[PDB]
């Protein structure tokens, strides 16, 4: 049986997957999936930045996707900055 | 509310916390609370790197960016989203296809 | 004057393109060149997969993004990235410290 | 003996290590580290982000470093940045 950690890290996978399967490539979040995904997963401080704004800056090699590893780019912001507002 | 996503990287907050707040600094890590995260949340995923306490040790020390030999939260999730990546590539280690399947990930 | 890096992508820029002004689309690569590139160019890299056809295949799907059946050079940097990232993390296979060391990368080299 | 493509592949990765190596964490490159990195090793449509846009780009964990996968989307920019300006004369 894996860890409530372990658990979090395979559930952080099936996020991405609720949004990258939708449509074409299996591993890429288009424009307006991320859109979705940001807002349905995020929260307000997260989203306030903006889809478009937020999918510039995930969209590494810009290919018009945002791949797995792109995904964990933003995995990685929201993780700081949700330990960053839960210390004050 | 609160989303899977949300509530995913909350465990992942309250359990380094639950460690860095003991002692010292109480938002970071020494070397032997880096140790013992490891042994217990984190027993399937590093099952093999535990098994060698100089791995483990070698794996602290890559992520302590100011070597100052504590973990901070910001050291810290680079190791998370290390392992995330790793679980899916063991899902789809050696796929073929057609269409999208995972394998058992990490620890499985 | 040109720097360490920019030499290695150029060379990464330059053998993605021998490829594909080839046929079709003069800046993508289909099925075909892609698989001719990875069973030369990365002959080593790539030797365990390079036996499957169907591997070969299946990297390129996961690789081509917007799903038109070639790879631009935007989506075949991807790769390039994926086994750079391999090869030094094989360099570190089970490292045990101290210190920094690099043992052989992928393919052994 | 490894291909020319494999062999610019592992040197990217000495590259890194030319500037992670300097102090500190050995997969570390700090702010002064990259922006040497930068001034040596990219070209001046790639500087001309400014070295301290880059760094805030590249550390996506915020803790004072570009480790060696935020090296990585610095490559993988400067490469896609390479190419398109190779398609322009
Ligand atoms: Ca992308
Ligand atoms: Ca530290
Ligand atoms: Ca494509
Ligand atoms: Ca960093
Ligand atoms: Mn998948
Ligand atoms: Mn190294
Ligand atoms: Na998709
Ligand atoms: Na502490
Ligand atoms: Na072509
Ligand atoms: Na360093």
């Amino acid at each position: 049986m894996l860890t409530e950690l372990e658990k979090a890290l395979n559930s952080i996978i099936d996020v991405y997957h609720k949004y990258s399967l939708i449509k074409g490539n299996f591993h890429a979040v288009y424009r307006d999936d991320l859109k979705k995904l940001l807002e349905t997963e995020s929260p307000q401080y997260i989203r306030k930045k903006g889809a478009d704004v937020w999918f510039k800056e995930l969209d590494i090699n810009t290919d018009g996707a945002v791949n797995f590893q792109e995904f964990l780019i933003l995995v990685i912001k929201m993780g700081v900055a949700a330990h960053k507002k839960s210390h004050e | 509310k609160m989303s899977q996503l949300e509530r995913n990287i909350e465990t992942i907050i309250n359990t380094f916390h639950q460690y860095s707040v003991k002692l010292g600094h109480p938002d970071t890590l020494n070397q032997g609370e880096f140790k013992e995260l490891v042994r217990k949340d984190l027993q399937n995923f590093l099952k093999k790197e535990n098994k060698n306490e100089k791995v483990i040790e070698h794996i602290m020390e890559d992520l302590d960016t100011n070597a100052d030999k504590q973990l901070s939260f910001e050291e810290f999730i680079m190791l998370m989203a290390r392992l995330t990546w790793a679980s899916h590539e063991k899902m789809h280690e050696g796929d073929e296809g057609p269409g999208h399947h995972h394998k058992p990930g990490l620890g499985e």
